[PDB]
RNA sequence: CUGCUGAUAAGGUCUUCAAAA
RNA sequence: AGCUCGAGCAAAUGACUCUUAAUCAUUGGG
RNA sequence: GGUGUACAUAUCUCCCUGUCACGGAGGGGU
RNA sequence: GUAGUACAUUCGCAAGAAUGAAACUCAAACGGAAUUGACGGGGACCCGCACAAGUGGUGGAGCAUGUUGCUUAAUUCGACGGUACACGAAAAACCUUACCUAGACUUGACAUCCUUGGCAAAAUUAUGGAAACAUAAUGGAGGUUAACCGAGUGACAGGUGGUGCAUGGUUGUCGUCAGCUCGUGUCGUGAGAUGUUGGGUUAAGUCCCGCAACGAGCGCAACCCUUAUCGUUAGUUACAUUGUCUAGCGAGACUGCUAAUGCAAAUUGGAGGAAGGAAGGGAUGACGUCAAAUCAUCAUGCCCCUUAUGUCUAGGGCUGCAAACGUGCUACAAUGGCCAAUACAAACAGUCGCCAGCUUGUAAAAGUGAGCAAAUCUGUAAAGUUGGUCUCAGUUCGGAUUGAGGGCUGCAAUUCGUCCUCAUGAAGUCGGAAUCACUAGUAAUCGCGAAUCAGCUAUGUCGCGGUGAAUACGUUCUCG
RNA sequence: GGCCGUAACUAUAACGGUCCUAAG
């Protein structure tokens, strides 16, 4: 049957919030809730070739701070910091010139075990007419070789352009979805194929969190150094 | 906040969400500049909200 | 007809009671949360994505 | 297909006459969850019994319930057409419960004035083996005696 | 422990493929 | 009226369903 | 009486059942 | 299949027996054996408010709301057994709105790409106006065009238009039931089987023994929240009858000890304990079935419209009405009606708001007007207790319907808001065949709060507390 | 012995309802 969202079930217990701010009134709460959505959607739908794993937003009465974790931040940086100013102006237009922007790019360590970029690669391969069995097999084998626990990939839709929708699942390793202690990262993406839309959902297991607390700690960004700038 | 799960029908199947505004109080008798200047450099995290009343 | 209705909602009317609250992300008119300015079906998505700070699932 | 026997909650002794049956009949005449109203009804009826019979109300009440209290129960068991009944001996607890239930049901139907006097007169009438609960007990007893033949087969 | 207990319009998806990694 | 004595069939249009049948209404047609 | 002589059949409503029939409750028509 | 039929022949008193085709038609056959499921008015075992034992209802009346049908210019569309019908819709007078009538518009109400300038868009006042829109005004923030304000300009924008049987996402249901599989190995020519069946124990494919199986994954359980006892931290805006209360951390309950029997899991009883053997409740819902629901939250393949199926506005409509069904409220009453005094909550909410007090009014409310951005101020607790009166009647029950006078919101209350007062006083006296919910603070019953909301016969939805029951012998029957 | 209705071109009625008789 239907299952609750893996991220939503674990939020507020073993996962911190992607946007951390306290608005003044109900009128401002909607504007701030929509502007952050616009910024995140921008960073995800465009500038996709940089493998942006996640973007967090942190706002005060008047100051906006953006933390963009990316696997290949060279594409965000551009040639001698060219596209950086373009995305800065895009964000400033999105929120407002009256505020102070503190954009900060962060190179994410051990990218392979991140469901967002795994799903994005899956969707890109699907859209590029790559055969599905080979695509999922190579993604699963590279994810496992990255040194993580089980990964479950569900790819549904008009499969290979067929007129009857199917679904194909590959679980390889233990994926306890009912357990709350487990560190399960879940992402979902849409491959826009010439025959319609394909939905790819990737669950990845990254061990068990044996330290009680609302995170306040990096999650698989720490194995190598996670120090990139563009801030003040 | 109670929200119906389904997109179209089945109002019976509905989930719930909560938001808690945890609140603490702390009153200082006499501070003076010697304490105020040190208090200036605290950098309270964004989630925390101050309601200083003088 | 949805784009015209969204634009008309943003535009101020000539009477005060003419004004209604639509969702800001989507354009749904009914079942809009004035606390968040977002309809129920987008509030669920934002809460499951972690966009709204402090909105955790309730156990009572 | 349950294979579990239900527990039993305490009956509690009455805090006036120290007779559990008083509390039981209070709970039986309970309606809308009004313990105060039920207790008032019972104690007013007992005071009317004092005023009329000139005897101990607890003794009169016991004499009424013991006389109304049945012996046999007829359990419906259908096989092909209609139902052939089965006489079975009842436990003492269910015996008392049925007696109290019949007393209350036939008390809340009599033609008289306030339910105080209604139940009081029903109790005094059942104390002398002439009443409506008496007729009910007589009817079930006669039906069981008629259908004594099928007592051997129960299920 | 043998009461009674009858019927359900037509045609239809759904496996594309292992060549292989 | 196309047929049997405005009626009922026949025909058509839609509703209905994955599509039909059946059904539902409407309907021209002396 | 709509059909055979107030009756039955038939008609309508509600139960029954996945649905229909059967079955059960009620109503009306010379 | 025709068909053991027809003709001819032999036997027989007769029924008939023996012998026995073809024309025509199909791609297979009431073919054989075996396998996996489903089903059985076939057995064995086990579960669930399923049956049983009780409580209170529904079907009968009036009203609210939804639906079917019919009507209409439209009565927008969707949901249709369980799993639709107080459902989408957590607010239809205008807007919403997608429908009808009518008045107006065309790279358009909104957007990008291009050649191009910015020395505007608003808002409001005049006249025409049902308003859209037109002719004139203050010609406007700003920052030289940043955003936006334009001209030219063709790609195009736009669609709540069709297809949920082309899809993504989300959801109902079996079902919180205990199942669904895989790797290696073995058996079989093969589908396939084993493990997963067998014996004990559980809510459990939970665990332990046995065993051609050895292991593993999802599901189960635990980890998460809350209620029940206590310690510590802190004492204002709580308490201030001094240790309640609020919220961080922690202790506590682990079949931990004991007796019985079992190989072992484990089952039952006792002790201490606030709590005992999943302590109560919640979140948590496997593979898949129903081509289940949604193109009308959103996104999207394909088809269709492109001076119209796109856009603005005014009016009407979604509120109709011989009827039928579902879900609820109110009752048919002395366990009560009315009047007076009066005690005891929790949770939540509040600066276009909560509104204390006072004055006015029969009352809805009006005016004045403090307090509160809130453990501080505000949002009257009712059932309950006592007293008075009614005295079993279609009534001092019941309030529908109807006429009149007012209050509030709002440009605007006729279609179509709700409240108060006065007046009228339908049905209904326990509801046929047949059905629903519920196993303790549960059913029943009484109030309070919030969401959407200018306002709303929400009697609906989501929450909180006060009083507070009856029954479970058992699986013969009934559904799953 | 009668009467009435009834099959997806028409036609008919395998079938159904009912009155009477000793039986049609
Ligand atoms: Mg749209
Ligand atoms: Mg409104
Ligand atoms: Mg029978
Ligand atoms: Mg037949
Ligand atoms: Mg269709
Ligand atoms: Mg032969
Ligand atoms: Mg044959
Ligand atoms: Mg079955
Ligand atoms: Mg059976
Ligand atoms: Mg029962
Ligand atoms: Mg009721
Ligand atoms: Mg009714
Ligand atoms: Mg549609
Ligand atoms: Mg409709
Ligand atoms: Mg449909
Ligand atoms: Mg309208
Ligand atoms: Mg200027
Ligand atoms: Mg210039
Ligand atoms: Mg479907
Ligand atoms: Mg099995
Ligand atoms: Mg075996
Ligand atoms: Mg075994
Ligand atoms: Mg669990
Ligand atoms: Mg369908
Ligand atoms: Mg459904
Ligand atoms: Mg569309
Ligand atoms: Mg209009
Ligand atoms: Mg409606
Ligand atoms: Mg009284
Ligand atoms: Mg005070
Ligand atoms: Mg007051
Ligand atoms: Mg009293
Ligand atoms: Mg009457
Ligand atoms: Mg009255
Ligand atoms: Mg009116
Ligand atoms: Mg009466
Ligand atoms: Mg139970
Ligand atoms: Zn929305």
């Amino acid at each position: 049957g239907q299952k609750v969202n893996s991220n939503g079930l674990r939020f507020g217990i073993n996962k911190n919030w992607i946007s951390r701010w306290t608005a003044n009134s109900h009128a401002q709460t909607a504007k701030w809730l929509i502007e952050d959505e616009k910024i995140r959607n921008l960073f995800f739908v465009n500038y996709r070739n940089a493998q942006v794993s996640n973007v967090e937003i942190e706002r005060t009465q008047a100051t906006v701070d953006v933390f963009v974790y990316a696997a290949q931040p060279a594409f965000l940086i551009g040639s001698e910091n060219k596209n950086i100013q373009k995305i800065t102006k895009q964000i400033k237009q999105i929120i407002g010139r009256t505020t102070n922007l503190d954009l900060t790019i962060n190179e994410i360590g051990s990218p392979m075990l991140s469901a967002r970029i795994i799903a994005r690669d899956l969707a890109n391969a699907i859209e590029a007419r790559v055969p599905l069995r080979t695509a999922m097999r190579q993604s699963l084998i590279k994810v496992l070789k990255a040194g993580a626990n089980g990964i479950k990939v569900l790819v549904s839709g008009r499969l290979n352009g067929a007129e009857i929708a199917r679904d194909k699942m590959y679980i390889e390793g233990n994926m306890p979805l009912s357990t709350l202690r487990a560190d399960i990262d879940y992402a979902l993406e849409k491959a826009q194929t010439t025959y319609g839309v394909i939905g790819v959902k990737v669950w990845i297991n990254r061990g068990m969190i044996y330290t009680k607390g609302l995170n306040r700690t990096p999650a698989h960004i720490l194995h190598p150094q996670k120090k990139q700038p563009n801030r003040q | 906040i109670t929200i119906i799960r389904s997109p179209h029908v089945d109002k019976a199947s509905r989930e719930q969400f909560e938001k808690n505004r945890h609140k603490r109080l702390m009153i200082l008798v006499d501070v003076n500049q010697g304490a105020i200047d040190s208090l200036k450099r605290i950098k309270i995290p964004v989630g925390v909200t101050l309601r200083f009343s003088k | 007809a949805k784009k015209s209705l969204k634009v008309k909602q943003t535009r101020i009317p000539k009477f005060a009671v003419r004004a209604y609250t639509r969702c800001q992300r989507c354009g749904r008119a009914r079942a809009v949360l004035s606390h968040f300015g977002v309809c129920r079906l987008c509030f669920r998505e934002l809460a499951y994505a972690g966009a709204i700070p402090g909105v955790k699932k309730a156990s009572w | 297909m349950r294979k579990n026997r239900a527990p039993k909650r305490t009956v509690l002794p009455d805090p006036v006459f120290n007779n559990t049956l008083v509390t039981r009949i209070i709970n039986v005449i309970m309606e809308d969850g009004k313990k105060g109203l039920a207790q008032r009804i019972l104690y007013g009826a007992f005071d009317l019994i004092e005023q009329r019979t000139k005897e101990k109300p607890l003794t009169v009440f016991e004499r009424a319930v013991g006389n109304v209290m049945p012996r046999l129960e007829l359990r419906v068991r259908r096989i092909a057409g209609s139902n052939y009944q089965v006489p079975t001996e009842v436990p003492q607890d269910r015996k008392i419960a049925l007696a109290l239930r019949w007393i209350a049901m036939f008390a809340r139907k009599r033609h008289e004035k306030t339910m105080l006097e209604k139940i009081a007169n029903e109790i005094i009438d059942a104390s002398n083996n002439t009443g409506a609960a008496i007729k009910k007990k007589d009817d079930t007893h006669k039906m069981a005696e008629a259908n004594k033949a099928f007592a051997h087969m129960r299920w």
